[PDB]
Order: structure tokens, then C-alpha cells, then sequence
């Protein structure tokens, strides 16, 4: 439930 | 007159390219009020979303192409005056969910009233790939880290997408106790916590 | 010669520009009749359909070209059912040239793989006296195609065709069409 | 005879730039609408937010701008149909001195079926970016008025609080009333 | 009983 | 406290 960010 | 007519010919070209021009503008705006339109039509202002994909197979095959890498869904909103919010999904996969997970993440958008609402956002997401036989759907949930850029209030009119890569492994979906895609469209499910 | 090929040429521009504005103008219609549509739609169950004209559109009913009369879309929730309403001023089947006649129709929905069928929701019809009341409900008949998942745009409509009497409209006492405007209130329980 | 079409390719052409303006205006007019529908609220609460808070307000100074109408909210989706009225530089009582708020009841399309005259109570409120001690006035309709009856026009004549709120106060920093030449208000009206 | 219209 | 806007 950690979230984890994206490529952007 | 011959220079009368050769003047009023010149001019009338001139017209004609000054109408052609505007009319080819005004078509455009006439396309971004259409998008517009089907934007607010999507939207919804509760904190969930539901998020319909049709020609999944077509846009899986776009996505491992490269033609289209992610989708954003439309902007959805927490409240009437909440969060800006929408979605960006990626079939191929994003970073470790790459070429072998549907990777699901929630972005936060610019609303037009984020000077009134807390920050940085800390509501829990809630995505789900929603099974259309009703047997088992794929949840899966969190709560916003803080410490992250994503989740502050928006300087541009979007942050970092922040959410779940590996959200749904691509060999669950053609799953033989039930199949998520259905009629070649799936729909995914976004619960943000109003409180 | 050349002139008058350029002269040609700009008829030919003046024609395409013209055209070409007339579709965009039928795209401008369009686009507001979607909006106006999107303005009208509810999303709990509850639609509350204004009729306006109600004379010219009764004899637009008995003997006017339009058979019934479509109110815009609504739906039981922002991913629920979408519905609408059909209207027969002069009736349809045994209530024509005595009721008027008024029908549920289930329509295509983008989320009707999602939702239970067939369509069981109580539905409640209401015609509303300023001055107060019409009203009816029936629990939906679950063997008829009607109710069943739409494989078309629209099902087959539904209803109650002996809902009012043309008669009781035209009264005095009571005021159902006010400054030639009638109010139809139906409720689809949620 | 060239002269002759080019006198109809000029006349065709003048009536293309006639007919292109006015489609100009109307896809506008279309684009204010989608704004409109965008803003309304449907439950009795209504957020405005006033942009360009500084230039508005020269414009309020001078003869140019006299007043801002909100975009119209409802206390129902088939309720009464309302619109806010500000003067960034006062009215009557107010001119010069406050910020005028005042509500307008406009025609509905349902309420003929509505009770009437309108008596749900109203509350104003200008909004402190900042945690609290924002200001907020509250009024009962007054059911004597002509402002509250069923409108025969389009409109009702505006009521409300046109001592809402004080200039000078907007100024200071102690409350963040404006931020970046933005400022929001908020009417909520009760429920019945 | 919800009767169907004659469409 | 409604006022009659002027």
C-alpha cells in the first residue's frame, strides 16, 4: 500500500 | 476596368485565403469544444471512477507496439470542489510491471481550487480490475506517500503519475476460471476515499 | 483567359468554402443538442420531463406526423441503467383517442455488462398538478424482452398506455397542462 | 462580362464573411455554455472563484464594469434556479466602501412547481485561503420583498448584503481574502 | 402488469 | 438582512 511512481 | 478587375481579383484571392484560414481555426475550437463536452460528460465528482476500455486487444497491440505507450483516463473528482483526479494505464506494463503486468497508477491534476483544499493529497486509492462475470475482481490499494513529489499540490496542470506498476499480471487476464476481458473490453474501478 | 482561369478558380474556392461552412454549421447543431441532452440527464433514478406546447403537440399526436414523443436520457446512477421516456398524447393501442399512453424504455448502456439483468427496478409515473396528482407503478415483467439486456439501442418500450384519460387532462379543476405546459415525474427505485 | 462574376464573387464573399462571423459568435456562445454547465452546482452550494481579482477591480473603479453575475446553481437538480451579483466596488449603502453580494432569483424552468415565494435561508461566505477566520454573513429572505416571488421575468431584482464585506480589510495579510488576484466566495443555502 | 407499447 | 440592490 506504498505507492510507487511512474517512468514519467 | 481592366485594372478595376485585375484589383478586385487580387483582393478576392486575398479574401478568400483570409476565410479559408479563419474557417479552418474556428473548425478546430469546434473540435476542442466536442472533446470538451465528452470530457464533462465522463466525469464524475463522487471519488469513484469507472473506466471503460474498449478494443483491448487492438490497444494491447498499440501498447506493445509502442503506438500509444499509456492512456489517461478522463479527470474525475473527489467532490464538486475537491481533487482534480484521472488515471494512466499502461498495457504494456511501466518500469518493473514492463512487458508483464498492467501497471495502474492515479495522477493528480491541478483543480481549480487547490488553494483551498490540504495538501499534500492522503486520501487511499483504491483500483480494481472488475471481473464482468462477477467471480473475482483484482483490488488492490494505497495510501499516498507523503514524501513524494506526486502527491503535493500540482505547479503544472499535472504531477508524476504515482500509483501500482505490477497491478495485474497480463497472463490473469485470459484466466480460465473467468476472464476480465469480455466482448474485448474491460473496465477498471477507482475508489478514492472522500471521507 | 488567364484572368478569367483565375477568376474560375476563386468560384470554385467560394463553393467549397461554402459547403464546407454548412457542415460545420450542422456540426454546431449537433454539438448543442448534445449539450443541451447532458443538461436535461439525472442520475438517481428520478427524471422530471416538461412538456411544452401540449396543444399543438396533441394534435400533433392525433393527427400530427410525430407518433410519440422521446424525453432525454436519464439513468438510475452515474453507472446504472439508462432510461427514458415515451409519450403518446393521443395514446397507443387500446389507450389511443381516450389516454395518453406512457412508456419506460430501457436503453443501451455503456455499463450494462456490469449490471444485473433483466431490469427488476420498481418504476413510478406521475403526472403533476400544479394546483394538487397522476400517478401509477408497476414491478417490471421479467419475462418480457423489454426488461432483458438491450441488444439493439433501445428495447422494446413499456408501460402504462391507459395512464391518463385525454378527458381528465382537458378538465378546469384540475391543473395538469398550465399555460400549455404539462409535468411528468417518473421515479425508478434505486 | 467578367465584371459581372466578379461583382458575384465579391457579393458571395462578403456574405461568406457575414455568415463566418456570425457562426464565429455562436460556437462562443456554445463555448460559455459548456462553461456554465461546468460550474453549476446542483445541491445549494456554490464556489465562485474570482480570477484576476486586481484588474477586475480597476475595472469596477471605472464606468466600463458595473457588476459580476455569477454562473446560475440550484438548490436542486429541479429546484430554484439562483446567480450571484458582485460589485467589486460597492453598491448604494456599500459604494465605494464594501464588497456588494447580493442573490438573484431567476426564472426556473420547473418552478412552476416550486413553493413560492422563496424563503431557504442564505448564507455568504468570503473564503481565507488560509485555515480559518474567514468572513461569513447569513440572511433570511425577506418574504415581503418582490425579489423573492415567483419570477414573471427572467429575473428577480437582486437581495442581499451590500455592506458584505469592508475594502480596506481585503488589503491586509492577516487573512489571505485574495491570493494571486484570486478570490473565492461561497453561498450556501438551506435546504428545504 | 407493464404492457408492451406497440413501437 | 436583504437589501434591495441599488
Amino acid at each position: 500500500s506504498v505507492p510507487i511512481q511512474c517512468t514519467d | 476596368q481592366s485594372q478595376l478587375d485585375r484589383e478586385r481579383i487580387l483582393s478576392l484571392e486575398q479574401r478568400v485565403v483570409e476565410l479559408q484560414q479563419t474557417l479552418a481555426q474556428k473548425d478546430q475550437a469546434l473540435g476542442k469544444l466536442e472533446q470538451s463536452l465528452r470530457l464533462m460528460e465522463e466525469a464524475s465528482f463522487d471519488g469513484t471512477f469507472l473506466w471503460k476500455i474498449t478494443n483491448v486487444t487492438r490497444r494491447c497491440h498499440e501498447s506493445a507496439c509502442g503506438r500509444t505507450v499509456s492512456l489517461f483516463s478522463p479527470a474525475f473528482y473527489t467532490a464538486k470542489y475537491g481533487y482534480k483526479l484521472c488515471l494512466r494505464l499502461y498495457l504494456n506494463g511501466d518500469g518493473t510491471g514492463k512487458r508483464t503486468h498492467l501497471s495502474l497508477f492515479i495522477v493528480i491534476m491541478r483543480g481549480e481550487y487547490d488553494a483551498l483544499l490540504p495538501w499534500p493529497f492522503r486520501n487511499k486509492v483504491t483500483f480494481m480490475l472488475l471481473d464482468q462475470n462477477n467471480r473475482e475482481h483484482a483490488i488492490d490499494a494505497f495510501r499516498p506517500d507523503l514524501s513524494s513529489a506526486s502527491f503535493q499540490r500540482p505547479q503544472s496542470e499535472t504531477n508524476v503519475a504515482s500509483g501500482c506498476p505490477l497491478f495485474f499480471p497480463l497472463s490473469k487476464l485470459q484466466s480460465p476460471k473467468h476472464a476480465y476481458v469480455k466482448d474485448d473490453t474491460m473496465f477498471l474501478k477507482c475508489i478514492v476515499e472522500t471521507s
